[PDB]
């Protein structure tokens, strides 16, 4: 029958891994890096695109971040279309838990729950895993400013700072060697820039390669605002810390 | 009996690779060359009708396809593939948008709804992914005229300009010379038969070539009057005679 | 529905799938688990690979299935959640029935029930982690430890150890802990707990995690400078 | 549609369980020699008010999975559990027209003596002194009036067996004979079934009671 | 409007022995004014020692007499041929008319046989299942017209001894087959003279050690 | 060697391999034998035990009063068809108050078998069955197959080493038939037949299994020492 | 790789003959019946000194006229125990009646087969069924992965069964008393196992017409012990 | 849930000596309205049974459809269709009764009352009846409707009972029919003067009577009454 034709995705190695969790990994790996930093009164996100063409059109463009709720967002590293399937279940999620509780969903609820998702698709259905790494940025008044990570396998994992897709080891390294605990988000914007400057594989960082956005409670007395940056707003930022 | 077909035939192999979506790739780099261009007042897409023979009725096949009154779509790869993604495009306009908001849905939107669709079929059970690129040229109110590509893995990019297929390597090199952010639809019109004609190896003339642009309302092509709101389609399929029209001016 | 048969015998007798799930377990962090004679701790191992981490909010190694049972373990972090939940929601259906809470060994029976209901389901793998359930039972002062593991057996122990380097750690309690007299105290306990995990963490940092367990529903985390303490004391009773 | 009376008591030395025997069909009496007690196991009782096959039906199931609990769990089941395991039932077929009133009775190690009143309309409560059906009422008035918790085991089942007595009485619907059971925490012990015609003659005589009746 | 259930009249009568029981029943099968068979007989060998009667609605008594008889069948084929007890029967009948709770079957049900001390049994079921071992019992249309008589015959209800001021009641004790048929047939016949759904025969079914033994009566065609 | 992974495969000869290797285990499996006259039918049965400590595996299945089978193979699919065989012929008896002929009764045995021979997932039974019966038209032996083939016969036997009582019956053929209202006479035959087949053991009072059905006879089983009568 | 369900070469289902290979590496456990009693024994194998040995559960009670000893894969024995203890229930709810030691073992066996692609694969381990009846009386079962089940006067099962088995063929006898026969499964159970046999690391369990299954305590089988070991220095 | 729409009458039969005599009239009222007068009533099965069926008509033609199918059925693998294994009356009157109350215990019965009469392979003589509610009985004398009211009390008085059966010809038996018949035109508002007649002998065989008419009717003494009491002319 068909069993001949089955690539059984969900099993253990004999030295007990799954096989497709680790080749999704290595697939995430060859994605453009994406950063995220956490500061005392707001959150960093910095993606690079990948391979920019002349003619593609960047402001109206998103491949990187996106958002799920007013509170929350994420930076994606993989296959995008794997990334929109989870993004608007997640986005689902969010709303099903304020239609509830009538309280903006917890910022590892969501995690969590996302993380369930890809967790089933190692264990049963004999499907391939989703080929995605997300990192979480979001704030609620429980935790406040909180940066989570998940893989393909379903575990996350809660940061300061962290990278995922390309040249990790490289940029963690990097992250770990600057990053303290007083930084303000000014300071992570900067941070987040310097060390895809350093990682990248393209001879020059430039404004049309970049998606950035952050999240500060900038906004008027005790609210939370997401800024998503323009190609304009990225070009002034990129000059204004001395890249270009 | 029964689909015993439950489990993916899309695999991650060690190298990270998904070799179905790799090789569906291959297949849209055999298919025949199509391109969009965006001006500013429009939108263009074309592509070559590579007849299978003589005899055959080049006209009853219609690679370039009205989605909805202002988006329409062309193809490289696979047609048959194409045929189906067209008729679950024009479904899903209207049941996950127009049959809930009264409205037919922005072309960001159509895309990401066809995107999903295509990304199904790299993930569920006992199916290969579609062997087509498409380009989705379309307008709507609050983002204006966009033109889309959409890949076998789901994966969709906006475009100012770009080219799929068999000459799409030198295709794109020709049209970033030609573009700029002041083109008018006439002059993308003009560029886009420029193009064609280097990937084109026959004839060139407006039987061999399907062409359809995303513009102005056309009343007179609405079917009806007395509602001053409903304007007409944005989207419309030059003719033979038309093209040919802009090719003695080349 | 996938119903492919994943995990089966082979011509030796061995269920290899069980046998993998188990050398996922051997790959985990370690977590090791002490009982004496009033009280239940539970030490767990973090990996120090993992810079700029924020301990805030990432999941801790020692989940509450209720007010009075706790549940560690060794292996997938992503499979623990599953049975974790599954676990949770049980806990609070007995209280529902029964009008009582689950006991200690009922509740290691359950977990372990599903960890072996996926050693022969069709279209499902086993679970790649092995748990520590520890305890107190309602209106009882007698300590409680067990043990599960993915092809589904469990088993009470004084003491036990699991997950990367446990043979090691297994070697240490197996002479260091006394049947006929378990550790007296908090301290003591705690104290066993925390020298027996640095047979083989590495450094007393930020390395070791303590969950101590009482009677009546008394669970609370140690603190990195309660830790600390320990580290700092056994080190300097070491140099002798 | 069974017209009955029965109760149950807490008291110092346990629990008193007593039931008429009577089975009416309207007018017609069916039965006067009705097992309205149902021995579930040897540690509980349940009584049977309502409907006849609801009660003994679903009664003789909760001796099922009491057994099986004690298989499991290798401990005596509660009767708290005991009792909210039939009462989730017959809430799941609440509205299809069961129909039952039925006390739970037990005496466990760490609740002690314990009755639970469970009824098809999903109630479940704990108490004392319950009574049910057709003659409750008659029987209530005798409970109430001569209940003390320090009542001798002697004087227990005697108060039970005259409150069944007074109903039997006034109670069209109810008579027959007196079955009586006492619960300790070793289990049950029956003692005896009374005809209530013997009974009633026997208990005017020594008692002094029912002057309105001639004998 | 449809109704599934009707009255096929009829009445039954069980009574229990030391080491003997009957079941007896008339042989009459009516629908309202008419009358379908003068001898249609609802009294059942089911085998193991085992008599029954469903009275009532004809169509469910047949239908639960063979449903029994069938789990009486496939009792043996489960449980190696093992004979089937009397208190094991009455048990498996309460499942099969509960089962049925909610679009019961119009049948009062009985069943004789021996239990297995070997004395005389009488099991009597309602239409859902509730059941009840009984010395004495009849069932049907003439239920409250024979019933009381028993009472007062086999149980010597109401009967005190003579001479003792009402103080020594009539000593209770068993009686022989032949005094039991006599019972029986007295009570039809009183029936059959007062119950319009009563008459044309009488077939009573005894049971012994021995086995199962049938006797038949004429009964007034009226 | 290729095609012998399932049961939806063909050989390139044209064979199904599994329905074969089912095939084997009926070989593997005790000796029985059946045999009938035109007023009775009779199963003889060699029952085989694991050591002296264990008792004797039951080869004979009652069916009906008028119908039943003896088993060579796996027990369990011997369990799984004469429970199919046992509704069957309930089915008749409640429905149409008719017994369910013999014939039929393999029609159906046939039909259930073959459903496992054609479809992925499933495999074939792997027991052989020996079916006896009287029904309105006689006396009736019948031989069942897993590959779904059922056979009417005089006489047969399957299992190990049955050639030695298949012969026997085959030269005993013209006698035993006639053996008409007289059920000892014709056991001694199916005894002597089945005897056959034996080597280095002999027949003792808890080894033989004897089941006999006809005219006047319904489906009845013989062991211990009611089989005593004819060692 | 291969269908589950497939028959090899030689006429035998490949996942039952390898579940077989599963039950012979599970540790020993032995049944004696007699018309005294039937007795049940197992070694209970820690593999720490730190495991708490009054927890491995491999004699279990079924009804209060049933028992079980296992061996093997003795997680796959659970869902065997509650469904042979339902079974078990279920027929005393339908026949107000205790349910034959046969028909429970035939229940149990029944899920035996019930695997292809129902579960993934054959039980991995083997059942020691004892109980009594008033038909059959006292009687020991055998209930293996494939479907079948053989009584027995006496029965080993597990890593020394064929050591002990041949052992048990020559010791039985007919009129073997209760005391006679719980001394004979301690006295088979020291002689197959790795480990010194005493009460910690074995036990013993029985069932009786009068008082129905009881698993033995440490202290009692400690006695038993004592007197084994004397028995056999006295000649 | 129904209510019959176009409907048949009364069914009549008894035993005799060697066998058994059915009868129904061919008409199909549609309520007051005597719509249909060709209708055929009497169904045989094989060559030793006849099913006579009153009630709603649509339904009985469904009844021969399961009827005629279930011919075609046991013909299927079987040589001694003809034979040994041919249709009794028994088996078609326990298919029909087991399918009458399936329909009845789902609340969607046929409307029907059955009479089912055939000899048995060994000779004896079948007559039971069964209807919507699956209610079962037989009888010496069986009818339905009408029928029930006025023909048994007139067979009866031929067959009181069981041992009534051997003195009964079928030329006695016969006649009964035919008179109960009369009777029932005389006093059934939905009856009609045309009918079918059937005889099952266990020596002679099936003998079905088509076009039969009731004749012999008493209509003379009519004239003489005038008024409703009083009135003379
Ligand atoms: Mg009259």
């Amino acid at each position: 029958g068909s069993r001949r034709y089955d690539s059984r995705t969900t099993i253990f190695s004999p030295e007990g891994r799954l096989y497709q969790v680790e080749y999704a990994l290595e697939s995430i790996s060859h994605a453009g890096t994406a950063i995220g930093i956490m500061a005392s009164d707001g959150i960093v996100l910095a993606a690079e695109r990948k391979v920019t063409s002349t003619l593609l059109e960047q402001d109206t463009s998103t491949e990187k971040l996106y958002k799920l709720n007013d509170k929350i967002a994420v930076a994606v590293a993989g296959l995008t279309a794997d990334a929109e399937i989870l993004i608007n279940t997640a986005r689902i999620h969010a709303q099903n838990y304020l239609k509830t509780y009538n309280e903006d969903i917890p910022v590892e609820i969501l995690v969590r729950r996302l993380s369930d998702i890809k967790q089933g698709y190692t264990q049963h259905g004999g499907l391939r895993p989703f080929g995605v790494s997300f990192i979480y940025a979001g704030y609620d008044d429980r935790y406040g400013y909180q940066l989570y990570t998940s893989n393909p396998s379903g575990n996350y994992t809660g940061w300061k700072a962290i990278s995922v897709g390309a040249n990790t080891s490289a940029a963690q390294t990097l992250l770990q060697m600057d990053y303290k605990d007083d930084m303000k988000v000014d300071d992570a914007i900067e941070l987040a820039l310097k060390t895809l400057s350093k990682t990248t594989d393209s001879s020059a960082l430039t404004y049309d390669r970049l998606e950035f956005a952050t999240i500060r409670k900038g906004a008027n007395d005790g609210e939370v605002y997401q800024k998503i940056f323009k190609p304009q707003e990225i070009k002034d930022i990129l000059v204004k810390t001395g890249i270009t | 009996m029964t689909d015993r077909y439950s489990f993916s035939l899309t695999t991650f192999s060690p190298s990270g690779k998904l070799g179905q979506i790799d090789y569906a790739l291959t297949a849209v780099k055999q298919g025949v060359t199509s391109l969009g261009i965006k001006a500013t007042n429009g939108v263009v897409i074309a592509t070559e009708k590579k007849s299978s023979s003589p005899l055959a009725m080049s006209e009853t096949l219609s690679k370039v396809s009205l989605l909805t009154p202002d988006i329409g779509a062309v193809y490289s790869g696979m047609g048959p593939d194409y045929r189906v993604l067209v008729d679950k495009s024009r479904k899903v306009a209207h049941t996950s948008y127009k049959r809930i908001y009264g409205e037919y849905p922005p072309t960001k939107l159509l895309v990401s709804e066809v995107a999903k669709i295509m990304q199904e079929a790299t993930q569920s059970g006992g199916v290969r992914p579609f062997g087509v690129s498409l380009l989705i040229a379309g307008h709507d109110e609050f983002n204006g005229f966009s033109l889309y590509q959409v890949d076998p893995s789901g994966s969709y990019f906006p475009w100012k300009a770009t080219a799929i297929g068999k000459g799409s390597v030198a295709a794109k090199t020709f049209l970033e010379k030609r573009w700029n952010d002041e083109l008018e639809l006439e002059d993308a019109i003009h560029i886009a038969l420029l193009t064609l004609k280097e990937s084109v190896e026959g004839e060139f003339n407006g039987d061999t070539i399907e062409l359809a642009i995303i513009g102005d309302e056309n009343p007179d092509l609405l079917g009806y009057t007395g509602i001053p709101t409903d304007k007409g389609p944005r989207f419309r399929k030059l003719t033979s005679q038309e093209i040919n029209d802009r090719l003695e001016a080349l | 529905g996938y119903d492919r048969a994943l995990s089966i015998f082979s011509p030796d007798g061995h269920i290899f799938q069980v046998e993998y799930a188990l050398e996922a377990v051997k790959r985990g962090t370690c977590a090791v688990g002490v009982k004496g004679k009033n009280c239940v701790v539970l030490g767990c191992e973090r990996r120090s690979t993992l810079k700029l981490q924020d301990t805030r909010i990432t999941p801790s190694k020692v989940s509450k299935i209720d007010s009075h049972v706790v549940l560690s373990f060794s292996g997938l972090n992503a499979d623990s959640r599953i049975l974790i939940e599954k676990a949770r929601v049980e806990a609070q259906s007995h209280r529902l029935t029964l009008e009582d809470p689950v006991t200690v060994e009922y509740l290691t029976r359950y977990v372990a029930g599903v960890q072996q209901r996926y050693t022969q389901s069709g279209g499902v793998r086993p679970f790649g982690v092995s748990t520590l359930i520890a305890g107190f039972d309602p209106r009882d002062d007698e300590p409680k430890l067990y043990q599960t593991e993915p092809s589904g057996i469990y088993s009470s122990w004084s003491a036990q150890t699991i997950g990367r380097n446990s043979k090691t750690v297994r070697e240490f309690l197996e002479k260091n802990y006394d049947r006929k007299e378990p550790p007296a105290t908090v301290e003591e306990c705690v104290k066993l707990t925390v020298r027996s995990l640095l047979e083989v963490v590495q450094t007393g940092a930020k390395n070791i995690e303590i969950t101590v367990v009482k009677p009546d529903s008394d669970i609370v985390a140690l603190s990195s400078e309660e830790i600390n303490q320990y580290v700092t004391q056994i080190e300097q009773e070491k140099q002798e | 549609a069974l017209g009955a009376t029965t109760l149950a008591f807490r008291f110092q030395g346990g629990i008193i369980v007593a039931v008429d025997s009577r089975a009416t069909a309207g007018n017609w009496v069916a039965s006067q020699t009705v097992k309205k007690v149902i021995e579930i196991n040897p540690f509980l009782l349940g009584t049977m008010a309502g409907g006849a096959a609801d009660c003994q039906f679903w009664e003789t199931w909760l001796g099922s999975q009491c057994r099986l609990h004690e298989l499991r769990e290798k401990e005596r089941i509660s009767v708290a559990a005991a009792s909210k395991i039939l009462s989730n039932l017959v809430y799941q077929y609440k509205g299809a027209g069961l129909s039952m009133g039925t006390m739970i009775c037990g005496y466990t190690r760490k609740e002690g003596p314990t009755i639970y009143y469970v009824d098809s309309d999903g109630t479940r409560l704990k108490g004392d002194i319950f009574c049910v059906g057709s003659g409750q009422t008659f029987a209530y008035g005798v409970l109430d009036s001569n209940y003390k918790w320090d009542l001798s085991v002697e004087d227990a089942l005697y108060l039970g067996k005259r409150s069944i007595l007074a109903a039997a009485h006034r109670d069209a619907y109810s008579g027959g004979s007196v079955n009586l059971y006492h619960v300790t925490e070793d289990g049950w012990i029956y003692h005896g079934n009374h005809d209530v015609g013997e009974l009633f003659w026997k208990v005017k005589e020594e008692e002094g009671s029912f002057n309105n009746v001639i004998g | 409007q449809f109704n599934p259930y009707g009255d096929n009249g009829g009445t039954i009568l069980g009574i229990a022995g030391e080491d003997f029981a009957v079941l007896a029943g008339d042989t009459r099968n009516i629908t309202d004014y008419s009358i379908n068979s003068r001898y249609e007989p609802k009294v059942f060998d089911c085998g193991d020692n085992i008599v029954m009667s469903a009275n009532g609605f004809a169509a469910d008594g047949d239908a639960l007499v063979k449903r029994f008889k069938n789990s009486v069948k496939w009792y043996h084929f489960d449980h190696n041929d093992k004979k089937l007890s009397i208190n094991s029967a009455a048990r498996n009948i309460q499942h099969l008319l509960y089962g049925k709770r909610f679009f019961p079957y119009y049948v009062h049900t009985i069943i004789a046989g021996l239990d297995e001390d070997g004395k005389g049994a009488v099991y009597s079921f309602d239409p859902v299942g509730s059941y009840e071992r009984e010395q004495c019992r009849a069932g049907g249309a003439a239920a409250s017209l024979i019933m009381p008589f028993l009472d007062n015959q086999v149980n010597f209800k109401n009967q005190y001894e003579p001479g003792t001021n009402g103080k020594v009641k009539k000593p209770l004790k068993y009686l022989s087959v032949e005094e039991v048929i006599k019972l029986v047939r007295d009570s039809f016949t009183s029936a059959t003279e007062r119950h319009i759904q009563v008459g044309d025969g009488l077939e009573i079914l005894i049971v012994t050690k021995d086995g199962v033994r049938k006797e038949f009566y004429e009964l007034k065609r009226d | 060697n290729n095609y012998d992974g399932d049961t939806v495969t063909f050989s390139p000869t044209g064979r199904l391999f599994q329905v074969e290797y089912a095939l084997e285990a009926i070989k593997q499996g005790s000796v029985t034998v059946g045999l009938r006259s035109n007023t009775h039918a009779v199963l003889v049965a060699l029952k085989r035990n694991a050591d002296e400590l264990s008792s004797y595996q039951k080869k004979i299945i009652k069916c009906d009063e008028h119908m039943g089978l003896s088993l060579a193979g796996l027990a369990p699919d011997a369990r799984v068809l004469s429970n199919y065989l046992r509704q069957q012929c309930n089915y008749s008896s409640l429905v149409f108050n008719r017994k369910l002929a013999v014939e039929r009764a393999g029609h159906l045995l046939c039909d259930k078998a073959q459903k496992n021979t054609q479809s992925y997932g499933g495999r074939p039974y792997g027991v052989g069955l020996l079916i006896i019966g009287y029904d309105k038209s006689g006396a009736h032996l019948l031989e069942f197959q897993p590959s779904g083939n059922v056979t009417e016969l005089y006489g047969t036997a399957i299992g190990a080493r049955s050639q030695g009582a298949k012969t026997y019956l085959e030269r005993t053929l013209d006698t035993f038939i006639k053996i008409d209202g007289n059920p000892d006479e014709l056991i001694k035959a199916g005894v002597e037949a089945i005897s056959q087949s034996l080597r280095d053991e002999s027949l003792t009072v808890d080894n033989l299994s004897i089941a006999i059905v006809g005219k006047d006879t319904p489906f009845t089983i013989y062991d211990g020492e009611a089989v005593a009568k004819y060692i | 790789d291969r269908g589950v369900s497939t028959f090899s070469p030689e006429g035998r289902l490949f996942q039952v003959e390898y579940s077989l290979e599963a039950i012979k590496l599970g540790s020993t456990a032995i049944g004696i019946a007699t018309k005294e009693g039937v007795v049940l024994g197992v070694e209970k194998r820690a593999t720490s000194p730190l495991l708490e040995s009054d927890s491995i559960e491999k004699i279990v009670e079924i009804d209060r006229h049933i028992g079980c000893a296992m061996s093997g894969l003795t997680a796959d024995a659970r869902s065997m125990i509650e469904h042979a203890r339902t079974a078990a229930v279920t027929h005393n709810l339908y026949y107000d009646e205790d349910i034959n030691v046969e028909s429970l073992t035939q229940s149990v066996c029944d899920l035996a087969l019930r695997f292809g692609e129902l579960m993934s694969r054959p039980f991995g381990v083997a059942l020691l069924i004892a109980g009594h009846d008033a038909d059959d009386g006292y009687q020991l079962f055998h209930a293996e992965p494939s479907g079948t089940f053989y009584r027995y006067n006496a029965k080993a099962i597990g890593s020394g069964s064929e050591g002990a088995q041949a052992e048990l063929l020559n010791e039985w006898h007919s009129s073997l008393t209760l005391k006679e026969a719980e001394l004979l499964v301690l006295k088979i159970l020291k002689q197959v196992m790795e480990e010194k046999l005493d009460e910690n690391n074995a036990q013993l369990s029985c069932i009786t017409k009068q008082d129905g299954f009881k698993i033995y305590d440490n202290e009692k089988t400690a006695e038993l012990i004592k007197e084994l070991k004397e028995k056999e220095a006295a000649e | 849930t129904q209510q019959p729409i176009v409907t048949g009458t009364s069914v009549i039969s008894m035993k005799y000596d060697n066998g058994v005599i059915i009868a129904a009239d061919n008409l199909g009222s549609y309520g007051s309205l005597l719509r249909f007068n060709g209708v055929e009533r009497l169904i045989p099965v094989g060559d030793n049974t006849v099913v006579g069926i009153s009630g709603d008509i649509s339904d009985m033609q469904h009844i021969e459809r399961l009827l005629k199918d279930l011919v075609t059925e046991n013909a299927y693998d079987n040589p001694l269709a003809d034979a040994e294994e041919a249709l009794e009356p028994s088996y078609i009157f326990e298919y029909l009764a087991t399918v009458m109350y399936q329909r009845r215990s789902k609340m969607n019965p046929l409307w029907n009352a059955i009479i089912v009469a055939g000899v048995q392979s060994n000779g004896d003589q079948f007559l039971r009846y069964v209807n919507l509610l699956g209610v079962t009985y037989s009888s010496p004398t069986l009818a339905t409707g009408f029928g029930a009211h006025m023909a048994n009390p007139l067979l009866r008085k031929v067959v009181d009972r069981e041992s009534d059966i051997p003195k009964t010809t079928v030329q006695v038996a016969e006649e009964a029919i035919v008179n109960a018949m009369r009777v029932l035109y005389y006093r059934d508002a939905r009856s009609s003067r045309n009918f079918s007649l059937a005889i099952i002998d266990k020596n002679t065989g099936l003998t079905f009577k088509k076009n039969l008419q009731v004749e012999n009717m008493k209509w003379d003494f009519a004239k003489d009454i005038k008024g409703y009491g009083t009135q003379k002319i």
